[PDB]
Protein backbone atom coordinates (compact mmCIF):
# COMPACT_ATOMS: atom_id res chain seq x y z
CA UNK A 1 0.00 0.00 0.00
CA UNK A 2 0.89 3.56 -0.33
CA UNK A 3 2.03 4.84 2.83
CA UNK A 4 0.46 8.47 3.63
CA UNK A 5 2.78 10.95 6.15
CA UNK A 6 0.91 10.20 8.84
CA UNK A 7 1.49 6.21 8.17
CA UNK A 8 4.94 6.40 8.16
CA UNK A 9 5.05 8.82 11.43
CA UNK A 10 2.63 6.21 13.19
CA UNK A 11 4.80 2.98 12.12
CA UNK A 12 7.89 4.43 13.42
CA UNK A 13 6.23 5.90 16.91
CA UNK A 14 4.54 2.21 17.27
CA UNK A 15 7.68 0.25 16.21
CA UNK A 16 9.80 2.70 18.27
CA UNK A 17 7.73 1.67 21.27
CA UNK A 18 8.30 -2.37 20.41
CA UNK A 19 12.37 -1.54 21.17
CA UNK A 20 14.16 -4.07 22.59
CA UNK A 21 10.87 -6.44 22.18
CA UNK A 22 11.20 -6.55 18.71
CA UNK A 23 13.18 -10.19 18.81
CA UNK A 24 10.62 -11.17 21.31
CA UNK A 25 7.60 -10.62 19.56
CA UNK A 26 8.66 -11.96 15.88
CA UNK A 27 8.83 -15.49 17.25
CA UNK A 28 5.48 -14.91 18.80
CA UNK A 29 4.03 -14.34 15.70
CA UNK A 30 6.33 -16.73 13.88
CA UNK A 31 4.47 -19.51 16.49
CA UNK A 32 0.95 -17.97 16.39
CA UNK A 33 1.71 -18.60 12.34
CA UNK A 34 2.99 -22.41 12.59
CA UNK A 35 -0.31 -22.72 15.06
CA UNK A 36 -3.00 -21.00 13.14
CA UNK A 37 -1.83 -22.02 9.57
CA UNK A 38 -0.27 -25.02 9.44
CA UNK A 39 0.67 -25.11 5.58
CA UNK A 40 3.04 -21.94 6.16
CA UNK A 41 5.14 -24.76 8.37
CA UNK A 42 6.05 -26.39 4.65
CA UNK A 43 8.85 -23.28 4.13
CA UNK A 44 10.06 -24.23 7.02
CA UNK A 45 10.77 -27.85 7.17
CA UNK A 46 14.60 -27.87 8.64
CA UNK A 47 13.24 -26.07 11.57
CA UNK A 48 12.45 -27.36 15.00
CA UNK A 49 9.08 -26.13 15.21
CA UNK A 50 8.17 -26.93 18.45
CA UNK A 51 7.52 -23.94 21.20
CA UNK A 52 10.61 -22.54 22.65
CA UNK A 53 12.46 -23.64 19.60
CA UNK A 54 15.83 -21.89 19.55
CA UNK A 55 15.87 -22.23 15.63
CA UNK A 56 12.38 -20.11 15.47
CA UNK A 57 13.44 -17.80 18.46
CA UNK A 58 16.76 -16.88 16.36
CA UNK A 59 14.46 -16.53 13.15
CA UNK A 60 12.02 -14.27 15.55
CA UNK A 61 15.38 -11.75 15.50
CA UNK A 62 15.66 -11.55 12.12
CA UNK A 63 12.28 -11.31 10.90
CA UNK A 64 11.87 -8.07 13.46
CA UNK A 65 15.60 -7.01 12.74
CA UNK A 66 14.47 -6.78 9.57
CA UNK A 67 11.24 -4.93 9.72
CA UNK A 68 13.21 -2.52 11.95
CA UNK A 69 15.00 -1.72 9.36
CA UNK A 70 12.20 -1.58 7.05
CA UNK A 71 11.04 1.38 9.21
CA UNK A 72 14.39 3.23 9.09
CA UNK A 73 13.38 3.17 5.14
CA UNK A 74 10.22 3.60 5.20
CA UNK A 75 10.67 5.98 1.81
CA UNK A 76 13.01 3.86 -0.04
CA UNK A 77 12.02 0.51 0.69
CA UNK A 78 12.55 -1.66 -2.88
CA UNK A 79 15.85 -0.82 -2.20
CA UNK A 80 16.54 -1.49 1.17
CA UNK A 81 14.62 -5.02 0.66
CA UNK A 82 16.34 -6.08 -2.74
CA UNK A 83 18.15 -8.98 -1.11
CA UNK A 84 15.15 -10.29 0.85
CA UNK A 85 13.10 -10.19 -2.00
CA UNK A 86 15.53 -12.27 -4.09
CA UNK A 87 15.29 -14.80 -1.14
CA UNK A 88 11.61 -14.76 -0.78
CA UNK A 89 10.59 -13.88 -4.26
CA UNK A 90 13.38 -15.97 -6.66
CA UNK A 91 14.68 -18.82 -4.35
CA UNK A 92 12.04 -19.75 -2.22
CA UNK A 93 9.32 -18.75 -4.02
CA UNK A 94 6.63 -17.95 -1.36
CA UNK A 95 3.25 -17.75 -2.05
CA UNK A 96 1.65 -14.24 -1.24
CA UNK A 97 -1.10 -15.62 0.96
CA UNK A 98 1.56 -16.71 3.70
CA UNK A 99 2.93 -12.55 4.23
CA UNK A 100 -0.78 -11.98 4.93
CA UNK A 101 -0.70 -14.52 7.58
CA UNK A 102 2.37 -13.41 8.80
CA UNK A 103 1.76 -9.87 8.63
CA UNK A 104 -1.60 -10.93 10.52
CA UNK A 105 0.21 -12.60 13.27
CA UNK A 106 2.66 -9.84 13.93
CA UNK A 107 -0.42 -7.66 14.27
CA UNK A 108 -2.38 -10.07 16.81
CA UNK A 109 1.34 -10.12 18.48
CA UNK A 110 1.38 -6.53 18.86
CA UNK A 111 -1.59 -6.00 20.46
CA UNK A 112 -1.78 -8.89 22.52
CA UNK A 113 1.30 -6.72 24.14
CA UNK A 114 0.51 -3.23 23.58
CA UNK A 115 -2.94 -2.40 23.80
CA UNK A 116 -2.66 1.35 24.35
CA UNK A 117 -0.13 1.76 21.77
CA UNK A 118 -2.28 -0.05 19.26
CA UNK A 119 -4.81 2.42 18.27
CA UNK A 120 -6.79 1.74 15.64
CA UNK A 121 -5.36 5.02 13.85
CA UNK A 122 -1.70 2.88 13.76
CA UNK A 123 -3.77 -0.39 13.62
CA UNK A 124 -4.42 0.57 10.08
CA UNK A 125 -0.79 2.28 9.17
CA UNK A 126 1.06 -0.80 10.39
CA UNK A 127 -1.11 -3.03 8.22
CA UNK A 128 -0.28 -0.69 5.44
CA UNK A 129 3.21 -1.11 5.83
CA UNK A 130 3.21 -4.78 6.39
CA UNK A 131 1.22 -5.32 3.17
CA UNK A 132 4.00 -2.80 1.74
CA UNK A 133 6.92 -4.98 2.81
CA UNK A 134 5.32 -8.02 1.70
CA UNK A 135 4.35 -6.56 -1.66
CA UNK A 136 8.24 -6.05 -1.86
CA UNK A 137 8.92 -9.45 -0.72
CA UNK A 138 6.68 -10.84 -3.49
CA UNK A 139 8.01 -9.22 -6.09
CA UNK A 140 11.26 -9.65 -8.94
CA UNK A 141 12.24 -6.50 -9.80
CA UNK B 1 -13.65 -28.39 14.83
CA UNK B 2 -12.15 -30.04 17.51
CA UNK B 3 -13.86 -30.62 20.91
CA UNK B 4 -10.75 -28.28 22.45
CA UNK B 5 -11.73 -25.89 19.76
CA UNK B 6 -15.03 -25.54 21.11
CA UNK B 7 -14.33 -25.47 24.47
CA UNK B 8 -11.85 -22.68 23.74
CA UNK B 9 -14.65 -20.40 21.75
CA UNK B 10 -17.24 -21.25 24.16
CA UNK B 11 -14.94 -20.64 27.37
CA UNK B 12 -13.74 -16.88 25.64
CA UNK B 13 -16.69 -15.79 24.53
CA UNK B 14 -18.28 -16.25 27.94
CA UNK B 15 -15.62 -13.67 29.01
CA UNK B 16 -16.31 -11.32 26.06
CA UNK B 17 -17.71 -7.38 26.59
CA UNK B 18 -19.87 -7.79 23.51
CA UNK B 19 -21.09 -4.28 23.27
CA UNK B 20 -17.44 -3.07 23.63
CA UNK B 21 -15.95 -5.81 21.44
CA UNK B 22 -18.34 -5.19 18.14
CA UNK B 23 -17.94 -1.26 18.41
CA UNK B 24 -14.43 -1.46 18.80
CA UNK B 25 -14.85 -4.79 16.31
CA UNK B 26 -16.58 -2.77 13.62
CA UNK B 27 -14.57 0.52 13.59
CA UNK B 28 -11.80 -0.98 13.14
CA UNK B 29 -12.72 -2.40 9.86
CA UNK B 30 -13.73 0.53 8.94
CA UNK B 31 -10.62 2.25 9.64
CA UNK B 32 -8.14 -0.63 8.30
CA UNK B 33 -10.18 -1.23 5.40
CA UNK B 34 -11.31 2.10 4.64
CA UNK B 35 -13.47 1.13 1.48
CA UNK B 36 -16.21 -0.71 3.88
CA UNK B 37 -16.99 2.50 5.00
CA UNK B 38 -19.42 2.59 1.56
CA UNK B 39 -21.57 -0.01 2.84
CA UNK B 40 -22.44 1.85 6.17
CA UNK B 41 -23.09 5.75 4.52
CA UNK B 42 -26.46 5.97 6.74
CA UNK B 43 -24.25 5.53 9.91
CA UNK B 44 -23.14 9.52 9.14
CA UNK B 45 -19.60 11.03 9.12
CA UNK B 46 -17.36 7.88 8.87
CA UNK B 47 -14.09 10.48 7.66
CA UNK B 48 -11.56 9.96 10.02
CA UNK B 49 -10.47 7.37 12.31
CA UNK B 50 -11.98 9.04 15.86
CA UNK B 51 -15.64 9.77 13.68
CA UNK B 52 -15.37 6.11 13.14
CA UNK B 53 -14.70 5.03 16.41
CA UNK B 54 -16.91 7.34 18.25
CA UNK B 55 -19.94 6.63 16.09
CA UNK B 56 -22.91 5.55 17.77
CA UNK B 57 -24.58 3.89 15.12
CA UNK B 58 -21.26 2.12 14.68
CA UNK B 59 -21.23 0.45 18.11
CA UNK B 60 -24.81 -0.20 17.93
CA UNK B 61 -24.19 -2.31 14.35
CA UNK B 62 -21.12 -3.85 16.08
CA UNK B 63 -22.97 -5.19 18.80
CA UNK B 64 -25.78 -6.67 16.41
CA UNK B 65 -22.70 -8.42 14.62
CA UNK B 66 -21.07 -10.02 17.59
CA UNK B 67 -24.56 -10.97 19.15
CA UNK B 68 -24.76 -13.09 15.75
CA UNK B 69 -21.50 -14.52 16.22
CA UNK B 70 -22.39 -15.66 19.82
CA UNK B 71 -25.44 -17.02 18.80
CA UNK B 72 -23.53 -19.38 16.11
CA UNK B 73 -21.09 -20.25 18.80
CA UNK B 74 -24.20 -22.82 19.79
CA UNK B 75 -23.78 -24.50 16.52
CA UNK B 76 -20.52 -24.57 15.74
CA UNK B 77 -21.24 -27.93 13.59
CA UNK B 78 -24.06 -25.86 11.52
CA UNK B 79 -22.27 -22.67 10.43
CA UNK B 80 -23.59 -23.10 6.88
CA UNK B 81 -27.25 -23.90 7.92
CA UNK B 82 -26.91 -20.89 10.73
CA UNK B 83 -25.76 -18.05 8.40
CA UNK B 84 -27.70 -19.22 5.45
CA UNK B 85 -29.97 -16.53 5.73
CA UNK B 86 -27.49 -13.44 6.33
CA UNK B 87 -25.30 -15.02 3.33
CA UNK B 88 -27.88 -14.62 1.04
CA UNK B 89 -28.54 -11.11 2.58
CA UNK B 90 -24.64 -9.94 2.16
CA UNK B 91 -24.74 -11.26 -1.15
CA UNK B 92 -28.03 -10.33 -2.99
CA UNK B 93 -29.03 -7.01 -0.91
CA UNK B 94 -25.77 -5.61 0.28
CA UNK B 95 -23.16 -7.07 -2.48
CA UNK B 96 -20.52 -7.33 -0.20
CA UNK B 97 -17.22 -8.87 -1.92
CA UNK B 98 -16.57 -12.07 0.78
CA UNK B 99 -13.03 -11.09 0.78
CA UNK B 100 -14.42 -8.77 3.42
CA UNK B 101 -15.56 -11.24 5.93
CA UNK B 102 -12.22 -13.01 6.52
CA UNK B 103 -11.13 -9.02 6.85
CA UNK B 104 -13.81 -8.19 9.35
CA UNK B 105 -12.48 -12.35 11.16
CA UNK B 106 -9.05 -11.15 11.76
CA UNK B 107 -10.47 -7.78 13.10
CA UNK B 108 -12.11 -9.45 15.36
CA UNK B 109 -9.04 -11.41 16.49
CA UNK B 110 -7.12 -8.66 17.02
CA UNK B 111 -9.84 -7.45 19.31
CA UNK B 112 -9.44 -10.19 21.37
CA UNK B 113 -6.12 -9.80 21.42
CA UNK B 114 -6.22 -6.34 22.57
CA UNK B 115 -8.43 -7.77 25.69
CA UNK B 116 -7.46 -10.70 26.80
CA UNK B 117 -3.39 -9.69 26.27
CA UNK B 118 -1.05 -12.53 27.30
CA UNK B 119 -4.41 -14.84 28.16
CA UNK B 120 -4.76 -15.02 24.25
CA UNK B 121 -1.76 -17.98 23.27
CA UNK B 122 -1.06 -18.79 20.33
CA UNK B 123 -3.60 -21.84 21.31
CA UNK B 124 -6.38 -20.12 21.87
CA UNK B 125 -5.82 -17.87 18.83
CA UNK B 126 -5.62 -21.14 16.32
CA UNK B 127 -9.09 -22.37 18.01
CA UNK B 128 -10.37 -18.75 16.95
CA UNK B 129 -8.70 -18.63 13.56
CA UNK B 130 -10.83 -21.83 12.72
CA UNK B 131 -13.90 -19.92 14.16
CA UNK B 132 -13.50 -16.44 11.67
CA UNK B 133 -12.47 -18.95 8.60
CA UNK B 134 -15.62 -21.05 9.39
CA UNK B 135 -18.40 -17.54 9.80
CA UNK B 136 -16.32 -16.21 6.27
CA UNK B 137 -16.77 -19.65 4.50
CA UNK B 138 -20.81 -19.55 5.85
CA UNK B 139 -21.49 -16.45 5.18
CA UNK B 140 -19.77 -17.05 1.71
CA UNK B 141 -21.71 -20.02 1.04
CA UNK B 142 -24.19 -18.77 -1.13
CA UNK B 143 -22.51 -16.35 -3.44
C1 LIG C 1 7.23 -9.27 6.97
C2 LIG C 1 7.54 -10.33 6.20
C3 LIG C 1 8.88 -11.09 6.31
C4 LIG C 1 10.09 -10.63 6.69
C5 LIG C 1 10.51 -9.20 7.11
C6 LIG C 1 11.02 -11.74 6.61
C7 LIG C 1 12.35 -11.69 6.94
C8 LIG C 1 13.27 -12.69 6.75
C9 LIG C 1 14.71 -12.60 6.99
C10 LIG C 1 15.44 -11.35 7.53
C11 LIG C 1 15.26 -13.78 6.67
C12 LIG C 1 16.76 -14.17 6.75
C13 LIG C 1 17.42 -13.64 5.49
C14 LIG C 1 18.87 -14.00 5.43
O1 LIG C 1 19.38 -14.65 6.38
O2 LIG C 1 19.49 -13.67 4.38
C15 LIG C 1 14.21 -14.66 6.20
C16 LIG C 1 14.35 -15.96 5.77
C17 LIG C 1 13.33 -16.86 5.50
N1 LIG C 1 11.98 -16.54 5.36
FE1 LIG C 1 11.16 -14.69 5.73
N2 LIG C 1 10.32 -12.86 6.21
C18 LIG C 1 9.00 -12.50 6.01
C19 LIG C 1 8.00 -13.36 5.60
C20 LIG C 1 8.17 -14.72 5.35
C21 LIG C 1 7.10 -15.64 5.10
C22 LIG C 1 5.63 -15.21 5.06
C23 LIG C 1 7.62 -16.86 4.91
C24 LIG C 1 6.91 -18.20 4.61
C25 LIG C 1 5.72 -18.53 5.13
C26 LIG C 1 9.05 -16.75 5.04
C27 LIG C 1 9.93 -17.81 4.91
C28 LIG C 1 11.29 -17.71 5.11
C29 LIG C 1 12.24 -18.79 5.08
C30 LIG C 1 11.87 -20.27 4.81
C31 LIG C 1 13.46 -18.29 5.31
C32 LIG C 1 14.77 -19.11 5.38
C33 LIG C 1 14.97 -19.51 6.84
C34 LIG C 1 16.21 -20.34 7.08
O3 LIG C 1 16.51 -21.23 6.25
O4 LIG C 1 16.86 -20.16 8.13
N3 LIG C 1 9.35 -15.44 5.32
N4 LIG C 1 13.01 -13.96 6.28
C1 LIG D 1 -18.45 -12.16 10.52
C2 LIG D 1 -18.92 -11.41 9.53
C3 LIG D 1 -20.33 -10.78 9.56
C4 LIG D 1 -21.41 -11.04 10.33
C5 LIG D 1 -21.58 -12.18 11.36
C6 LIG D 1 -22.45 -10.09 9.98
C7 LIG D 1 -23.73 -10.02 10.51
C8 LIG D 1 -24.71 -9.11 10.17
C9 LIG D 1 -26.00 -9.00 10.81
C10 LIG D 1 -26.46 -9.90 11.99
C11 LIG D 1 -26.68 -8.01 10.24
C12 LIG D 1 -28.10 -7.54 10.62
C13 LIG D 1 -29.08 -8.18 9.64
C14 LIG D 1 -30.51 -7.82 10.01
O1 LIG D 1 -30.74 -6.73 10.59
O2 LIG D 1 -31.41 -8.65 9.72
C15 LIG D 1 -25.85 -7.45 9.18
C16 LIG D 1 -26.18 -6.40 8.35
C17 LIG D 1 -25.30 -5.71 7.56
N1 LIG D 1 -24.03 -6.13 7.27
FE1 LIG D 1 -22.97 -7.72 8.09
N2 LIG D 1 -21.94 -9.23 9.03
C18 LIG D 1 -20.65 -9.62 8.76
C19 LIG D 1 -19.77 -9.03 7.86
C20 LIG D 1 -20.05 -7.89 7.15
C21 LIG D 1 -19.10 -7.14 6.36
C22 LIG D 1 -17.61 -7.53 6.22
C23 LIG D 1 -19.77 -6.09 5.83
C24 LIG D 1 -19.28 -4.94 4.92
C25 LIG D 1 -17.98 -4.66 4.72
C26 LIG D 1 -21.15 -6.14 6.27
C27 LIG D 1 -22.14 -5.25 5.92
C28 LIG D 1 -23.43 -5.19 6.44
C29 LIG D 1 -24.41 -4.14 6.21
C30 LIG D 1 -24.14 -2.91 5.33
C31 LIG D 1 -25.54 -4.44 6.87
C32 LIG D 1 -26.83 -3.60 6.92
C33 LIG D 1 -26.59 -2.53 7.99
C34 LIG D 1 -27.76 -1.57 8.06
O3 LIG D 1 -27.81 -0.60 7.27
O4 LIG D 1 -28.65 -1.77 8.93
N3 LIG D 1 -21.29 -7.27 7.06
N4 LIG D 1 -24.65 -8.14 9.18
Amino acid sequence: MVLSPADKTNVEAAWGKVGAHAGEYGAEALERMFLSFPTTKTYFPHFDLSHGSAQVEGHGKKVADALTNAVAHVDDMPDALSALSDLHAHELRVDPVNFKLLSHCLLVTLAAHLPAEFTPAVHASLDKFLASVSTVLTSKY
Amino acid sequence: FTEEDKATITSLWGKVNVEDAGGETLGRLLVVYPWTQRFFDSFGNLSSASAIMGNPKVKAHGKKVLTSLGDAIKHLDDLKGTFAQLSELHCDKLHVDPENFKLLGNVLVTVLAIHFGKEFTPEVQASWQKMVTGVASALSSRY
